[PDB]
């Protein structure tokens, strides 16, 4: 089926620029507490879950440099541990991972 | 080609008599040849126009149009521009005045279609304007109530006269 | 009509749908944090729930291995699931897995969103908190508690 | 168109006429050229009848600028501010003569359309017409079927 | 400008006592109206013919098998009718119609999840929001 | 349908004209200041002390005997030239410059100042209102140093004059959108600065134009600007963390 | 590219028309602009007018105090003879004078009924900075008048015109004066009420005191017509009765509003200022 | 004696020529390096003007969030009003509702709901009654409830409000809301401060106390509008800030012989800590509860 006649602009604006078609206004916005940058509501900040993911990868390469080849996971505990710190009571029997690094004020060692 | 909106930055205004109030500044900035379509580009434009500085971000950094991400940092070198260049006390201050999308140069390819046949594919390109005006964004126009539509209908039925006589 | 139907149409088929959460499991055991998208998260977050339920039984149990040998394509994560996640979860009876959501990604701006399991090593992840009871309202419900307990006490 | 043009109501200027009447007309600028055919008309209405025109109507002052130009065009100023401008490029003399003569008498308001051929600021002397012109009036001013005590 | 939910600023020591305070409520405003005929009812006129009395409003359970001592069989659904009450009565004058309107509601719903006008209303006639 | 942009140009190196070229860019003024001048501390209270300040001025210039014989070179070009006129020349060249900001004359400009100093004075008032003007001169200008390049540096000398003013001027400047930005068009305030001339005495044509200003490192801080700035810290990115 | 310059010459016209209505220019003096003579122009605005006016005194009508102290400071400027130049001053004050006693006279005449407060207020309208300046800009009188500032403030448009009363008045003595006033004057309250010149507040309470001098007693307001009473249009047709005889009847949406409506009527009618008053009498006096 | 109507005319004219003082004071143009120290953007120095830039105008400078969450700056370690004019260069702290401990939010918050309550009872009251406002208690939050001790005229001596007066107070007090009315600090000296209240002599009393314990005797004044209060510590910016306002009910103090001292009590929460309608409801029946400080 084709056309008949050509659809005008004046019927294409009142469709186009319909409510409907218009991008409709997100007030879900609110300020990250920690670092000031935006965020929404129910999702995680930008901002702050980009800094995990960077540690998060730093701590994987160390544990990849300690098993030395894959089909070698342990069966024990994991405990990340930073420059300036000791293998706590409960941290016995587990695989130390090293950071040559400063703790993260936002990592609360556990 | 048309490069006026670049020119509107340039127009430089006469002193202000010490009685005459504040002029708002006006920051003219565009981006040319966005590979992006002006008409999916018109509903970002038309979504952040009218709002305040930090609110157009706000709808732009979570909007998932790839648009967004282009106007946004169109605002942002808008926004330093005015403090930088056009001597503007806050940042913040500034508010979307006009925010607009143009049909940019545009290439042509061969789209090829079954049994022999082809079509012409164009690679649409779009310029983007904003507008930049220093002071709170203006209330919005409230709604008409039922007392000025009272007022307009009475003073219709009193502007009448008695047609086609003395 | 769809009413009732608890599990969703995704890979190629019921077989690719399995084997897609069953990669993605294997890759949470592994890792302990994954990111995916928010619908793949959120079916594969039931088998995670129950894949603990079976590592409780012990490696002693013949129907519990069966199951961590098909849901681990990795044959080194079997004994981890047995000595280092079952024995984390022993006091627990439920709630092993926490699902949160992240910002789009760019590549499609698909809904993803990220699943761990509970007591992992890596560093944590900005968990949505609630208002302090500090603040202005829960002080006005605080003293309204105060009042209602002192009342019920006489 | 009427409906793409603009209008007006009939109207004067100041009233013209009611105590005396004032010619509109207030001057006239002629361009004409020393040499070129076009202004062949226009040299003779200056040569003869500019003189003559000058006498009839006192109040209106004629300028008469000789300088090269290809159309000789004639400038009106009315009294009220329009200014109408007309060419008079390859006219012969009674055409100029009555053309000026035109000039004269307008008004100087827009030559638009008229939407009343009547003007008047005093349309009723009895009383504009009104429902309650014609209809009685009753005992007490009672409505329709309304009771009193 | 942004919309808000019952529980967005509640602290994780006050989203148990709200919870609690609430529920209390509503048990106690359902417990209050056991005696209709002593709180001053209406007048109890007897029954005339051509009269049409009030229905209520239940809450559809499932389906069970019943026989008869006939040995048929028949299936029969569960209505089970909870939180049933009387919401108002509207004359037949202002009815706009032939009979008399009154309002019935059924089963408890949060009031967080309410409208203004429909919560101010439950709150003169003492009753949690129906459904 | 093979049609495409004409996007072909590439970046280049402005620094040097082509290699291996006869013609070489002729240049009217040095980039600096051949000797550095540091002024004495303190010499703003000799302002207020004219009477010692004659005596200083004509004394530093007789002890300084490498300034005494570049006045000699000068001569040896332009024999009608004397110390006790071009201070007083300086004022007119000084003046007319900073006159031709308002009227944006940068036609003239040019003849009264370097092509060094051009975009010191234009380039922040390119849409912006200056209005300068001249109230009233307070002590009169001294020629403190004369400094002239070495012979045939590179087939020209250069000859520099350094002349302490201190005047009261009045500023007045207006942005793009004509609002007050900086200074008061009512109220002058004295300026104390020491101007430093130069001149081309190879090129006949030359003459002496203002080249720039010397600012001692004891100089007051000048008048604030009227609005207020902020200055954000840097931006850290995530894996980054902020350090006090 | 065609050859042929009358279509290009044509086009370029045209595109200077389209820039004047996008970028105006600022309005100018008619004696800045071509072909005028200011000798000239002034000796037609007397035969015009039809008016033996003299030179000498009309010249200095349009000569204002602002004009020649500015053009005295042009000459300070450039350091350069000393003008003799009088202004409109001496000539606008027996213009003025004159106008309001003449227009006075007119209006008692015409009016014996009304007070002279009424009176007062027609002749500060007639004599109004409006009346007087729309008068004054479509008699060629702005073009004439040698100001400081363009376009002429409506205050020096005022004290201009007059001067020409002035100039005229000394000329052609009183009584020819009197019809330039009447003919271009009285002419501005044709198609006007009495009380859309001579704004009022309360007429009711203006109309009780106008029967206390006549010894006439209050009027009683009853309802004479009503229609809509209900609704948001209403009709109400209020009339003043003076001892039980009706005096005047008032339209109005509301009751007040008709009674006030009511009393303005009835004032009319008191004054003579009626819509059906006989019309100016404009004819040569006899 | 000055008329209701003329008495508050004299005193803006008061407060108008002390602010305009402090402005003539201020030298032409002082710069101050007020250096931003926070979790959110590090590092930042604002360079601002004395005693005519305030905290807000710095926000401005950052971003809009914070000039709309910002119910209060941290100046030094001590509160700072965000209309409040910056003295010297110092380090600057905003703060908000939603923070770990947002004790110093919550009693500026609750003194200012207090302050508009006095603003609304100046004015509810008939001209012929003599309503002289006398303080505002600095209850604890957990109370549950501000209030505002107001002695009424002789007249009204058994006079109590019923359910529709108090509603009458509450559309005063969101007419109120709804101006958006700016909270106006001003710093003054004890003996300017004595002589706006002369005829207040409930009011004289207290700025007399304040005195004492300020070894500068330098008396904060507020005004809202044209109402002007004597109060104590650094309040909200703005009168939009609370969103819910209602007054509860009115206790008589005692002893009541000697003098009857009237308690108006109300609760209060602003738009970012907006309540439901179910749990508004609570909060309203403790306030009618009668609080008394510790
Ligand atoms: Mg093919
Ligand atoms: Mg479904
Ligand atoms: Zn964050």
């Amino acid at each position: 089926a084709a056309p008949k006649n050509r659809r005008t602009i004046e019927v294409n604006r009142c469709r186009r620029r319909n409510p409907q078609k218009l991008i409709k206004v997100k007030n879900n916005i609110d300020v990250c507490p920690e670092c000031g940058h935006l965020k929404q509501k129910h999702v995680l900040c930008a901002y702050c879950y980009e800094k995990v993911c960077k540690e998060t990868a730093e701590i994987r390469r160390q544990i990849g440099k300690q098993e030395g080849g894959p089909f070698k996971a342990p069966t024990i505990e994991t405990v990340v541990l930073y420059t300036g710190e000791t293998p706590s009571e409960q941290d016995q029997g587990k695989r130390i991972i090293e950071r040559d690094r400063k703790r993260p004020s936002w990592f609360t060692q556990n | 080609i048309s490069r006026k909106w670049e020119k509107k930055n340039k127009i430089v205004y006469p002193p202000q008599l010490p009685g005459e109030p504040r002029r708002p500044a006006e920051i003219y900035h565009c981006r040319r040849q966005i590979k992006y379509s002006k008409d999916k580009m018109w509903y970002l434009a038309k979504l952040i126009r009218g709002m305040s500085i930090d609110q157009a971000l706000a709808q732009l950094e979570f909007n998932d149009k790839k648009g967004a991400k282009i106007i946004k940092e169109v605002l942002l070198e808008a926004q330093d521009m005015a403090v930088r260049d056009h001597n503007v006390e806050f940042r913040s201050n500034l508010y979307i005045a006009e925010s607009t999308s143009g049909r940019g140069q545009c290439l042509k390819r061969i789209r090829y279609h079954g049994r022999g046949r082809f079509g012409i594919m164009e690679k649409v390109y779009c310029h983007y304007f904003v507008k930049l005006v220093e002071g709170p964004p203006p209330p919005p126009e409230p709604p008409k109530t039922a007392v000025a539509h009272a007022k307009e209908y009475i003073q219709q039925l009193r502007s009448r006269t008695i047609v086609h006589t003395l | 009509i769809s009413h009732g139907r608890v599990f969703r149409r995704m890979g190629l088929g019921p077989e690719s749908r399995i084997h897609l959460l069953r990669n993605l499991l294997t890759g949470l055991v592994r890792h302990e944090r994954i990111e995916a998208p928010w619908a793949r998260v959120d079916e594969m977050r039931g088998y995670a729930e129950k894949l603990i339920d079976y590592g409780k039984l012990g490696d002693t149990n013949e129907r519990a291995m069966r199951m961590a040998d098909f849901w681990l394509t990795e044959k080194d994560l079997i004994p981890k699931l047995f000595q280092v996640l079952a024995p984390r979860y022993k006091d627990q009876t439920g709630g092993y897995t926490r699902m949160l959501q992240i910002p789009n990604r760019s590549l499609d701006r698909a809904k993803m969103a990220v699943i761990e399991y509970k007591g992992n090593c890596l560093p944590p992840l900005p968990l949505p908190r609630r208002d302090s009871h500090l603040t202005l309202l829960n002080q006005l419900l605080q003293g309204l508690r105060q009042d209602l307990r002192q009342s019920q006490e006489a | 168109t009427a409906r793409g043009t603009p209008s007006r109501f009939l109207a004067s200027v100041l009233h013209n006429g009611l105590g005396r009447y004032v010619q509109q007309l207030q001057r006239l600028s002629f361009s004409v050229s020393r040499d070129g055919a076009s202004s062949r008309g226009a040299r003779e209405f200056v040569e003869r009848e500019v003189i003559d025109f000058a006498r009839r109507n006192p109040g209106v002052v004629i300028y008469v600028n000789s300088r090269p130009c290809c159309v000789p065009r004639v400038v009106a100023e009315y009294l009220n501010g329009a200014v109408r401008e007309e060419s008079i490029h390859c006219k012969s003399v009674e055409e100029i003569s009555t053309l000026v003569q035109k000039l004269a008498d307008q008004s100087g308001l827009d030559v638009i359309r008229i939407r009343k051929p009547f003007h008047t600021d005093n349309p009723s002397i009895q009383g504009q017409w009104h429902p309650f012109t014609n209809k009685p009036t009753t005992f007490r001013g009672l409505r329709p079927r309304e009771v009193q005590d | 400008k942004s919309g808000t939910w019952w529980d967005e600023h509640l602290s994780e020591e006050n989203v148990p006592f709200i919870k609690q305070l609430v529920s209390d409520e509503d048990k106690a405003q359902l417990a209050s109206k056991l005696c209709p005929l002593k709180d001053e009812p209406w007048p109890i006129h007897p029954w005339e013919p051509g009269s049409f009395r009030v229905g209520l409003i239940a809450l559809k359970l499932g389906m069970m098998p019943l026989w008869t001592k006939d040995g048929q069989k028949h299936v029969v659904t569960l209505l089970q009718v909870q939180d049933c009450h009387v919401l108002k009565y509207t004359s037949k004058e202002n009815c706009n119609g032939k009979m008399a309107t009154l309002s019935v509601g059924g089963k408890t719903v949060s009031r967080f999840r309410k409208a203004t006008s429909i919560l101010e209303f439950y709150r003169e006639l003492g009753l949690p929001p129906k459904q | 349908t093979e049609k495409e942009f004409m996007q072909h140009a590439r970046k280049a190196g402005l620094v040097i004209p082509p290699e291996k070229s006869d013609r070489s860019i002729h240049l009217a003024c040095t980039a600096g200041i051949f000797d550095a001048y540091v002024p004495p501390e303190g010499d703003a209270r000799i302002s207020s002390l004219s009477k010692e300040g004659l005596i200083e001025r004509t004394e530093r210039m007789k002890k300084t005997m490498a300034s005494q014989v570049s006045i000699r070179r000068i001569k040896d070009y332009d024999a009608n030239f004397k110390i006790k006129d071009f201070p007083e020349k300086a004022k007119d060249i000084f003046i007319e410059a900073h006159l031709c900001l308002n009227n944006s004359d940068h036609d003239r400009l040019h003849t009264l100042v370097t092509e060094h100093c051009f975009p010191d004075m234009t380039w922040d008032i390119k849409y912006k209102t200056v209005r300068w003007s001249f109230v009233e001169s307070l002590e009169p200008s001294h020629v403190v140093q004369v400094r002239c390049s070495s012979m045939m540096n590179q087939g020209n000398v250069y000859g520099q004059i350094t002349v302490r003013m201190h005047t009261r001027q009045t500023l007045a400047i207006y942005d793009r959108f004509g609002r007050l930005m900086y200074g008061q068009e009512d109220v002058p305030k004295d300026v104390l600065e020491y101007v430093v001339f130069e001149k081309q005495l190879t090129n006949p044509y030359g003459s002496w134009r203002m080249h720039t200003k010397i600012v001692p490192p004891w100089a007051p801080p000048k008048q604030p600007i009227l609005k207020t700035v902020m200055i954000p810290g840097p931006q850290l990115k995530p894996e980054e963390e902020y350090e006090e | 590219v065609k050859k042929g310059f009358r279509a290009a010459f044509r086009f370029q016209k045209e595109l200077e028309r389209q820039r004047l209505l996008r970028c105006p220019p600022p309005p100018v003096r008619r004696s800045e602009k071509p072909n005028w003579d200011y000798h000239a122009e002034i000796q037609a605005f007397g035969h015009r007018l039809q008016e033996n006016f003299s030179l000498d005194l009309l010249k200095t009508a349009f000569v204002n105090s602002c004009y020649i102290k500015s053009e005295e400071a042009k000459r300070q400027q450039l350091g350069i003879v000393l003008l003799n130049l009088k202004s409109n001053q001496e000539l606008s004050e027996q213009g003025t004078s004159f106008s309001q006693t003449c227009l006075t006279q007119f209006l008692e005449d015409e009016y014996p009924d009304m007070p002279t407060e009424g009176i007062k207020n027609l002749v500060d309208f007639l004599t109004g900075e409006e009346v007087v300046c729309h008068v004054a800009r479509n008699l060629a009188v702005e073009q004439l008048t040698l100001s400081e500032e363009f376009p002429v403030p409506p205050a020096v448009l005022q004290q201009t015109f007059f001067a020409v009363i002035g100039a005229l008045l000394q000329s052609s003595g009183p009584e020819r004066t009197a019809l330039f006033i009447r003919d271009f004057l009285i002419t501005q309250m044709t198609g006007k009420e009495l009380f859309e010149m001579w704004k009022i507040i309360n007429p009711m309470g203006l109309l009780v005191e106008e029967l206390k001098k006549r010894n006439v007693s209050a009027p009683e307001s009853r309802l004479t017509r009503q229609s809509g009473g209900t609704t948001a249009l209403p009709l109400y047709f209020v009339g003043l009765y003076c001892d039980k005889k009706l005096i005047a009847e008032g339209p109005g949406e509301t009751v007040l509003v008709a009674e006030e409506e009511a009393a303005r009527v009835a004032l009319r009618k008191l004054y003579g200022f009626t819509e059906n008053r006989r019309p100016w009498n404009y004819s040569k006096p006899k | 004696q000055l008329s209701p109507t003329e008495l508050t005319e004299m005193r803006n004219d008061l407060f108008n020529k002390e602010k305009a003082r402090q402005l003539s004071l201020t030298p032409r143009t002082e710069k101050i390096e007020v250096k931003h120290v926070g979790k959110t953007d590090p590092g930042t120095v604002f360079v601002m003007n004395k005693n005519i830039s305030t905290p807000y105008s710095c926000a401005m400078h950052l971003s809009e969030w914070y000039c709309r969450k910002s119910i209060l700056a941290l100046v030094d370690g001590q509160p700072w009003d965000m209309y409040k004019p910056l003295t010297k260069s110092c380090e600057i702290k905003f703060l908000t509702f939603k923070d770990c401990d947002p004790g110093e939010v919550n009693k500026a918050y609750w003194r200012s709901c207090a302050m508009m309550m006095g603003c609304v009872i100046e004015r509810a009251f008939k001209d012929e009654y003599m309503v002289n406002l006398v303080r505002a208690p600095e209850v604890p939050v957990i109370s549950g409830a501000f209030c505002y001790d107001v002695v009424l005229d002789s007249k009204l001596d058994e006079w109590m409000p019923t359910k529709e007066n108090l509603r009458s107070f509450t559309k005063d007090a969101h007419a109120l809301i709804y101006k958006d009315l700016p909270f106006e600090t001003l710093e003054v000296e004890a003996k300017v401060a004595l002589e706006i209240f002369q005829h207040s002599k409930y009011k004289v009393d207290f700025i007399e106390e304040k005195a004492s314990q300020n070894p500068e005797r330098i008396v904060k004044l507020h005004r809202i509008g044209d109402f002007i209060d004597v109060s104590e510590g650094p309040l909200i910016p703005r009168t939009s800030i609370c969103f819910q306002y209602e007054v509860s009910a009115v206790h008589n103090l005692q002893p009541t012989q000697p003098s009857l001292i009237r308690r108006f009590q109300g609760v209060s929460l602003p738009v970012h800590l907006r309540a439901h309608f179910t749990i508004w409801d609570k909060l309203l029946e403790r306030s009618r509860k009668m609080v008394t400080e510790d």
